[PDB]
RNA sequence: UCCGGGGCAGAAAAUUGGGUACC
RNA sequence: GACUUAAUGUCACGGUACCCAAUUUUCUGCCCCGGA
């Protein structure tokens, strides 16, 4: 009589603000949320309130369940027949109800004996309230024969506590892009999901029908339900202010952004990365320690202060502490640096007819429950607006895109997202569906909406709350092949392999083959790949879910309906339904044995199966691959400046993230390489904008208006177990052009995956091609696949240095002599007795004339006039070559006997000897810049002398490094590029082919090694003796066999020179041959000629490479094997000769069979690189540095070759000292 | 200053977009770029922006909405926001003199269009007061500013006197005929002089495509005249409808505008009110108005944005239509064989009264009767909702629909309106296309079907009426094997007919004008674009657009389809229904007669239809419906459901 | 009047721009 | 109680936060004269 019922929600139910019926029309949000749980503001201030559900909404759901219950039983219930009720109020007789029914009404052949009236009414007319004193206008509660009171939440209460504002979406099926959106409040069902209310029934004739309908009400307020009858943030902000102020005091403000990114990333590592001091400690000897974690904030290192902060802010937990501190550091950084929509925001909120639907008498209606798990085969992303925006009641971003989570931070698959993707695939399976019209007066009777109205899903939440990995994406500038300005954003993505509890309820008369097809389409089984594209970022392969462990059960609703109501349709107990066996099934629920198989489904085979065609292939990288993850490099104990990207993969079997992160090339990088590869060949990349554009690139890869027709997945490394050391440590350094030593700040290292030609990395990746791909576009993707296979587009960073060069692609089955002779120099040739002594290094004073080309060559296309191709070169070692492997400071395992003595092996990857392409590129860059009179790209401006001006002031202004493309780029900076312009030449790693493997020396403990003399940093004070002196030029080292002196005095070197003062290193023998690949794009006929000339200058001219250049080591001669160009033809020698001549002609223009020696700067440059002992020659010039004084070690008696005497201005005045240093091969013991 | 250069960049981009020579593709980009330059500095400066720069914000906002064409039936929310966004900044110029003169000039026109596209936010009284102050502010420079004439003329629509201002604008050079005709009607109550000027407007309307603003304005003017009891809309609605016919004749698709249906409803109503031979000449003119409305179907802009001789010809129509939308702001009806009667149906949205125009060739008499389609449509929706759920089990809902067809349309059984033995050709309108008019029960005890007395043929429109091999019977088939076996391998079928799995190109292959063509496949309906509706044949299927161009052989062929029309056309969510099925696509490419089922029936019923057509093609379909199974509708209603499902589309 | 010494070990830039309102 | 429903009519499970963007660009693991 006075039923008190409790209504419980089993998924996040929608909430809306309460507005009176007349005041509701003014607000679109509340009119849309008329079937939601109403929120009213208690008190004032719009802060707290009380959540409730209108009894009219519970009544509408109940009388809807009475309709279905009576329709299922053909108008009867437990023997008492019921008429069709009434659902039409004439406007003339009385006013309309507050809510009009747009939906079809289930009706039946009425079998009640008499027409229902006030005296005698059927249980349906009792529950409707057709004949009782209660009417459209409420007067008193006693008038209601059946009364539904308001349902107050069982738990003032803040809106933000109970509900979270979320933006839902309407995605256009044809374009794949959101048509519009709308915001709701998804209230918390776990804490505020129980609503209690009183149903007062004053006619017991409908008691049995009413109580059954309460158990038949499946969903309410947007959520499945069962109806049963019964500041830390402010303190973190202040100390983040402290951090930013400290960084500003250290003039490292730009490091605050990277620190904020690293701190937010620290949530992944956990408490132990701070409380165990697991952060990288920096270099072993560096006074400054780590460049970021050891920045002293207030007299203490940043790691220690982070430990103190964690101790202070332990209450909020590690994840909240790192998210807030990372955000607070971001928030403050934005206000320290700085930081409206036209046409408004596309936030859209949406004659009555009675349509009686009469199911045929005797039809059998069933409810099919499909319970499985949605396994994320790819890193999923369910988009959500920023937490500042996603605040209910009130309507800077550290993370540009946030994934959707719970109050408990568990990853969430929304019912809306699962329904929208199911509707998308149902429309695909049917082949015909509607663009969902909102607020239409007539139910959409399309084949999709008909099934969607019978389909109910669940809000799936993973039992996994670890923080999301951040994917950074950039946009390449097509013209410069660098990052587009302002194009750097991060996305929170959930781990792949994460399982979500999938629930699908279909209540109907027959199970459609289209829903079976979609379920089969989403299923993963044996060879099939699950194809449940859920959520956003599908083009970057985010959210390819797979349905697994699918059990389809059947509710016989015509016979076993009392049991269905008793079990409440297994609502909220669906996870129990998945684990439970067929013997433990609830009464009336039976497994669906007639679930059509995958190949027996007509909609699946023509509509869903061919929709996305996978193209799986194995990228084979024969180079060290580095898809840099700088943020994760700061937080990992390696202390490497750049480390390879790795992803967190969730193992469903172990119910945890796999201990070893999966190394992969991100799908975004995988996608972007293709988009560039297709764009550059079709010229679409060069288009200024792509708004309302239907070009080849925009049709394939989508644009702001159309979704991509191709979805790219990550290139997972499937070779991790093969490599003994997967990640190679490669040190890099920028050598000053003026002084052959390292720059002040420019020294770094990378941690790429240790790929090599003999042991390449295999990156198995795949992309999905949409059905209906044009034949021309299918060729475009294949051509892009060929471009990457040919090695045009290296993967990851440092491509021009030789990183990530693709050796080949394996598609899965399921789919020349340069005969120039330089005359040399007179002094070394005349002195056949080698009496005179030469300075080891010499300076090339080309001059201040630098030709800066303001017309920068765009990377956005393969220009037909310009030359793009590849050079195959052989590098022969004329003298022993030293390329030390700095990954192991004790690579020779001899530091134990000599502590602190730095010993390295020859540079190698996976045990095969190498020359890094950076070494080749850098050594070729200095020669090219010297040849072309380019700027001093790497130069120590900040260094001083011992004075009035720094070296930058003494250097000519035109010789200064090119900054920005506005002023133009010098030929060296135009070829090899700058920070603003990616270089057009790529140098690969040089693989060792043949020759005497090592220079064996018996005295050395390792026979293949050699202990060098002390190599001290170049000091400009000698080259610039006085303030009136200028920069002498670019330092170059003469080719000589001075290594023999080092080789023959190995015992004396070790016994006298301090062990830590010098190094021991594995040195190659002369005649060793290395082969490296030089890939060039968009080269002039002269630029390729100059590059070809730079590689192989002449017969008796070589380069200086690697360690020990002043000691005669590293004289390497580069020989061109083959030059290949494409528009892939093999350019012959005659055409190569043509290219080189044009480079000579271009050098003539700048000056104002080519004999290079006529040009004064090249002649000076070429005698520097001329090899006196090359071919057949008896010249053995004595080239070494002067000793400090006569008493210094190594001084030879009978000679005045000392720095004390040469440094003295009386014997050697400053002008002739610089005159000597400028002139190559000038004798220095008998000083010229 | 910085603001001076800002406008110098933004005030010349707008005029570059404001000129008519700029293409709409470029114009939208130009306005957005200028607005980005303009609004971008508004974000930086907020109220620091001067009134002159605040003036030009609304100019971009007014112009940006011009490029926001309606992508569907309703006016866009984005276009409404731009007008709302524009009316904000220009209002900011009023509270913050050549500045005020031009401020009220653009504040008012933005509200004029705001009141036009959305009258609820910008009320008529609110709009009246706004432009009334323009008289107070003296926005009466009608010689130089086009917008200025719009102001004094939108005002007299509201009811403002403006007797003094008449002397200026009618002699103003830049006042168009429609505006001049308006200013001649309600500024001074001289209905006579509005006839000549509006005639020039309607005469000039024969060349401006239907997307032009003048088309919507001229119908709105007659919308004002109609209901004013001015006795002048009757002549005017007919006159402009004539201009629509000339303009529309230049794929059988037309530009969609909301006033187009009102134009034809008002022209139809004008003739109906004006309704011996002259008296019957109007009644015939009702059919020509009705036929012209169904001669082509309106395509929503979003549908034509996404669709090659047909392709090349269509893009010209799409380009020409979009340019004109932005330009303004910146067979015989009696040629029927003897013994046939033709019933042209027209549904009036103006008044909830549909009416059927009938032409008895033997009597050479034109007459019409009106019927209430409001209640019949609800009964149709009840059948449509029940059929889509239960198919043949909704037969009981078809009978009450067919009885409702007889009940609300009793003239179909009246001998004077339709003779007892005369063949009836149906030309339905809107939801009557889905109605089984042939099988309708007369509203009387044991009422016989309409189909029993007359053989009924259907035509999407009278414009589809058209005027060789007598032993070649081709059969296409992509249906499942188990449904058609004994019919599949009959001896009559020709060699050029793939009888197990048919392809889209093989349909294009049939030549020599066969007597019978059978296509048995699963049709699929594009719910928005009729051109994209396909007959699923092998891989991909062949669409309405593809059938129009690719298929050429079946000229005069009697076509039989195996795909239900409910799968060929989308379900009806409204009274209007212009989504033409694949059957009429065949009708355009000759194919005299296209017999197909109106809804899903068991494959045996289609089998018997084909086999009975195989024996003698000259047999009337009506006889098969009554002599085999159907015409019962009382005992075993699904049998009546299965038979009546077959209609004959297309009459030669 | 004195007989030796290691350096750099990352620097610069991008850290988000926008688009999307069928009914 | 109210806050906070209207009752012969709530398809809002009537709507995927969707769509675009290569963590990348440049850099030789390099090297000699002094220091008070
Ligand atoms: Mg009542
Ligand atoms: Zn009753
Ligand atoms: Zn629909
Ligand atoms: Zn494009
Ligand atoms: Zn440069």
């Amino acid at each position: 009589m006075n039923i008190t019922v409790e209504l419980t929600f089993f998924e996040p139910y929608r909430l809306v603000e309460w507005f009176d019926w007349d005041a509701r029309k003014k607000s679109h949000s509340a009119m849309r949320g008329q079937a939601f749980a109403q929120w009213t503001w208690k008190g004032k201030g719009r802060t707290a309130g009380k959540s409730f559900i209108t009894g009219t909404l519970v009544r509408s759901a109940v009388i809807k369940a009475v309709e279905e219950l009576l329709s299922l039983n053909n108008g009867k219930w437990e023997g008492v027949p019921c008429c069709n009720g009434s659902f039409q109020t004439d406007e003339s007789k009385g006013k309309k109800p507050s809510f009009l029914r747009k939906r079809h009404t289930l009706q039946w052949q009425a079998n009640n004996k008499n027409i229902c009236d006030k005296e005698e009414a059927c249980p349906f007319c009792i529950l409707l309230g057709r004949f009782d004193n209660a009417g459209k206008v409420h007067e008193r509660n006693k008038d209601y024969d059946i009364h539904f009171s308001n349902f107050d939440l069982d738990h003032d209460l803040r809106l933000v506590d109970i509900a979270s504002g979320r933006i839902l979406n309407r995605v256009d099926f044809d374009t794949g892009k959101a048509k519009d959106y709308f915001r709701t409040w998804e209230a918390d069902y776990e804490t505020y999901g129980t609503y209690t209310g009183r149903i007062t029934l004053r006619n017991e004739h409908a008691k049995k029908l009413l109580l059954a309908s309460l158990g038949f009400v499946d969903k309410l307020c947007g959520a499945l339900c069962r109806i049963e009858v019964i500041d830390h943030n402010d303190e973190l902000r202040k100390q983040a202010e402290v951090i930013v102020e400290a960084f500003k005091q250290n003039d490292k403000l730009e490091k605050i952004r990277i620190l904020a990114d690293a701190i937010r990333t620290l949530r992944l590592h956990g408490e132990g990365v701070i409380e165990k001091d697991e952060l990288p400690d920096g270099k072993e000897e560096r006074d400054k320690g780590h460049h970021l974690w050891d920045i002293k904030v207030q007299g203490t290192a940043l790691r220690t202060k982070l430990k103190e902060l964690w101790q202070s802010n332990k209450d909020i937990g590690w994840r909240k502490f790192t998210e807030m501190l990372g955000s607070n550091l971001y928030l403050i950084y934005k206000k320290e640096t700085g930081g409206f929509r036209i046409l408004g925001d596309t936030e859209y909120y949406s004659s009555d007819l009675f349509i009686p639907v009469t199911p045929p008498e005797g039809i059998e209606t069933k409810e099919w429950i499909i319970v499985g798990r949605l396994k994320a085969a790819t890193p999923f992303y369910f988009g959500v607006q920023q937490p500042s925006d996603s605040i209910p009641g009130k309507e800077n971003e550290h993370t540009s895109f946030n994934i959707l989570l719970d109050k408990e931070n568990r990853y969430r698959i929304p019912r809306s997202a699962l329904r929208g993707a199911l509707r998308r695939d149902l429309r695909t399976a049917f082949g015909s569906g509607c663009n969902v019209s909102l607020g239409g007066q007539i139910l959409c009777n399309c084949k999709v909406c008909i099934e969607m109205r019978r389909i109910t899903l669940k809000d799936s939440v993973s039992d996994f709350s670890e923080p999301p990995e951040i994917r950074y994406r950039i946009a390449k500038n097509p013209g410069t092949a660098t990052v587009e300005d302002g194009s750097l954003f991060d996305i929170e993505v959930g781990p792949e392999g994460l399982t979500f509890p999938f629930v699908l309820r279909y209540r109907g008369h027959k199970f459609p083959e289209q829903l079976s097809s979609v379920i089969r389409y989403w299923e993963e089984n044996d060879g099939k790949n699950g194809m449940a594209w859920l959520g956003g970022l599908d083009s970057t392969g985010k959210g390819r879910f797979a349905l697994k462990d699918i059990k389809i059960f059947e509710w016989d609703l015509n016979q076993k309906i009392n049991e269905y109501i008793k079990e409440r349709g297994m609502r909220g107990k669906e996870k129990e339904l998945l684990e439970m066996g067929e013997s433990s099934l609830p009464d009336g629920l039976i497994p669906y044995k007639f679930f059509e198989e995958r190949e027996c489904l007509f909609p699946y085979k023509e509509n869903l199966k061919p929709q996305w065609s996978e193209v799986q292939y194995t990228i084979e990288v024969g180079s060290p691959l580095l898809t840099a993850d700088t943020i994760s490099a700061l937080t990992e104990p390696g202390n490497r400046d750049a480390i390879a990207y790795k992803k967190r993969v969730y193992n469903d079997g172990n119910n945890a993230i796999e201990p070893e992160p999966r190394f992969a090339v991100k799908s975004e990088t995988h996608r972007g390489i293709f988009r560039t590869a297709v764009g550059r060949r079709t010229g679409d990349l060069g288009k200024e904008d792509h708004e309302d554009c239907t070009c080849d690139m925009c049709i394939i890869f989508g644009n702001e208006h159309e979704s991509s027709k191709i979805r790219f997945e990550d290139l997972e490394l499937i070779n991790g177990n093969e490599f003994e050391k997967l990640e190679k440590h490669i040190d890099h350094v920028a050598i000053d052009r003026f002084t052959g030593g390292a720059l002040d700040k420019a020294k770094f290292d990378t941690y790429p995956l240790a790929g090599s030609p003999k042991k390449p990395l295999k990156l198995k990746g795949r992309f999905w091609i949409k059905k209906g791909f044009s034949g021309d576009h299918k060729l475009l993707i294949t051509t892009a696949l060929s471009d990457i296979r040919d090695g045009l587009y290296p993967l990851g960073s440092k491509g021009g240095v030789g990183y990530g060069w693709v050796a080949g692609i394996s598609i899965d089955d399921n789919v020349i002599n340069n005969d120039y002779v330089h005359p040399g120099h007179q002094s070394p040739k005349q002195d056949h007795k080698n009496k005179n002594i030469y300075y080891p290094h010499y300076f090339l004073d080309s001059g201040s004339k630098v030709y800066r080309e303001k017309d920068i060559i765009t990377h956005e296309e393969f220009t037909e006039e310009l030359l793009s191709g590849k050079i195959n070169c052989k590098l022969e070692t004329l003298t022993p070559l030293i390329i030390p492997d700095t990954s192991d400071e004790n690579g020779l395992k001899l530091q134990g006997n000599k502590p602190g003595h730095k010993n390295y092996k020859f540079f190698n990857i996976n045990g095969e000897l190498m020359i890094p392409g950076s070494e080749l590129r850098g050594m070729l860059r200095t020669h090219f810049e010297a040849l072309t009179k380019s700027c001093f790209a790497i130069f120590g401006e900040d260094s001083t002398l011992s004075a009035s001006k720094t070296l930058g002031g003494k250097l000519d202004k035109a010789l200064h490094p090119c900054t920005g493309l506005s002023d133009g780029l010098c030929p060296g900076c135009h070829l090899f590029g700058t920070t603003d312009y990616k270089g057009r030449v790529k140098f690969g790693f040089a693989k060792y082919e043949n020759g005497p493997e090592w220079l064996i020396t018996r005295g050395n403990n390792p026979e293949r090694s050699l202990t060098l003399g002390v190599l001290e940093s170049p000091r400009p004070a000698f080259s610039i003796p006085d303030d009136e002196s200028e920069i002498p030029g670019r330092k170059f080292y003469l080719h000589h066999n001075g290594w023999r002196i080092i080789r023959q005095k190995q015992l004396e070197i070790r016994e006298t020179v301090q062990p830590e003062r010098n190094v021991t290193t594995e040195v190659m023998d002369k005649g060793n041959v290395f082969s490296f690949d030089v890939r060039f794009e968009n080269l002039r006929e002269w630029e390729l000629g100059l590059l070809l000339q730079s590689l192989d200058p002449g017969k008796n001219i070589a380069h200086k490479l690697g360690k020990g250049k002043p000691y005669g080591f590293g004289s390497v001669k580069i020989k061109i094997d083959s030059l290949h160009t494409f528009k892939i033809k093999r350019v012959p020698q005659s055409d190569i000769r043509e290219y080189i001549n044009k480079g000579y002609q271009k050098l003539i223009e700048w000056s104002g069979l080519p004999q290079w020696h006529v040009i004064p700067h090249i002649d000076k440059l070429y005698k520097l690189l001329w090899v006196p002992f090359l071919n057949d020659s008896k010249l053995e010039p004595d080239v070494r540095y002067p000793v400090l004084n006569e008493e210094s070690k190594g001084y030879i008696e009978g000679s005045d070759y000392t720095y004390k005497k040469l440094g003295d201005k009386d014997n050697l005045p400053y002008k002739t000292r610089v005159k000597g240093l400028t002139t190559p091969w000038s004798p220095w013991n008998p000083f010229q | 200053t910085r603001e001076d250069i800002d406008r110098k960049e933004a005030e010349r981009l707008l005029d570059e977009a404001f000129n008519p020579r700029t293409k709409p593709v470029d114009r939208k980009k130009i306005i957005n770029s200028a607005l980005k330059i303009l609004i971008g500095l508004y974000k930086e400066k907020k109220d620091d922006l001067t009134s002159a720069s605040f003036i030009s914000i609304a100019r971009a906002y007014y112009l940006v909405s011009i490029t926001i064409l309606p992508k569907g039936t309703t006016i866009p929310e984005k276009k409404k926001e731009a007008l709302r966004k524009g009316i904000e900044f220009i209002d900011r110029a009023i509270n913050k003199i050549l500045d005020s003169q031009r401020a009220f000039r653009i504040k008012s026109v933005l509200s004029i269009e705001f009141n036009r596209i959305d009258r609820e936010k910008c009320d008529n009284i609110k709009l009246k007061n706004l432009l009334n102050e323009a008289v107070d502010k003296g926005c009466t420079d009608f010689d130089t500013y086009e917008w200025d004439i719009q102001i004094a003329i939108r005002l007299c629509e509201l009811g403002v006197d403006m007797e003094g201002h008449f002397d200026n604008l009618i002699k103003s050079n830049k006042a168009n005929d429609l505006q001049k005709a308006k200013a001649y009607y309600f500024i001074k109550k001289d209905d006579h002089k509005a006839k000549e000027h509006m005639d020039k407007c309607t005469a000039s309307l024969k060349y401006t495509p239907c997307s032009h603003r003048l088309w919507d304005e001229t119908v709105g003017f007659i919308e004002r005249l109609k209901g004013d009891s001015s006795t002048l809309w009757r002549d005017f609605a007919i006159k402009t409808y004539r201009s629509c016919r000339v303009q529309e004749k230049e794929l059988r698709l037309r530009w969609y505008w909301s006033r187009h249906r009102v134009l034809y409803d008002m022209a139809f109503l004008a003739v109906k009110e004006q309704a011996v031979n002259v008296k019957q000449a109007k009644i015939k003119k009702l059919a020509e108005i009705s036929d012209s409305l169904k001669s082509r179907f309106s395509l929503r802009l979003s549908d034509m944005e996404k669709m090659d001789e047909s392709n090349h010809e269509f893009k010209k129509f799409l380009d020409k239509c979009v340019t004109a939308y932005q330009d303004g702001y910146v067979l015989e009806l009696t040629q029927v064989p003897e013994g046939w009667v033709v019933v042209h149906f027209y549904l009036n949205k103006l008044e909830g009264m549909g009416n059927a125009i009938v032409f008895d060739k033997c009597a050479n008499s034109w007459q019409y009767k009106e019927f209430q389609y409001k209640e019949l449509f609800e009964v149709f929706l009840t059948w449509q909702a029940n059929y889509n759920l239960y198919k043949e089990n909704a037969a009981e809902h078809l009978v009450t629909l067919c009885k409702k067809i007889g009940e609300t349309m009793p003239f179909l059984f009246c001998d004077n309106f339709i003779p007892n033995g005369k063949d009836v050709l149906f030309v339905p309108h809107d939801f009557l296309h889905r109605l089984p008019l042939h099988g309708s029960i007369e509203n009387k005890t044991n009422g016989k079907l309409f189909l029993e007395n007359h053989s009924c043929c259907y035509l999407p429109a009278w414009s589809f009426a058209s005027e060789s091999t007598s032993d070649e019977y081709v059969l296409l088939k992509n249906f499942d094997q188990g449904h058609f076996e004994t019919l599949q391998n009959n001896q009559i079928w020709g060699t050029q007919s793939v009888k197990d799995g048919a392809s889209s190109d093989d349909l294009e292959n049939i030549r020599n004008n066969p007597r019978l063509l059978t296509i048995l496949c699963h049709g699929e309906a594009n719910m928005s674009n009729p051109f994209r509706s396909m007959l699923k044949l092998a891989n991909g299927g062949i669409t309405y657009l593809e059938i129009l161009n690719s298929v050429k052989g079946l000229k005069g062929s009697q076509v039989i389809l195996g795909a239900c029309e409910t799968d060929l056309v989308p379900p009806l969510s409204d009274v209007m229904d212009e989504h033409y099925s694949v059957a009429t696509a065949l009708l355009l490419i000759g194919a005299a007669g296209v017999v197909g089922t109106m809804w899903k029936v068991r494959s045996n019923k289609t089998k018997s239809l084909i086999e009975w057509k195989l024996e003698n093609i000259e047999y009337k379909l009506n006889e098969w419906q009554k002599e085999t199974g159907g015409a019962a509708y009382k005992d075993h209603p699904p049998t009546f459901y299965r038979s009546i499902a077959f209609r004959s589309i297309g009459f030669p």
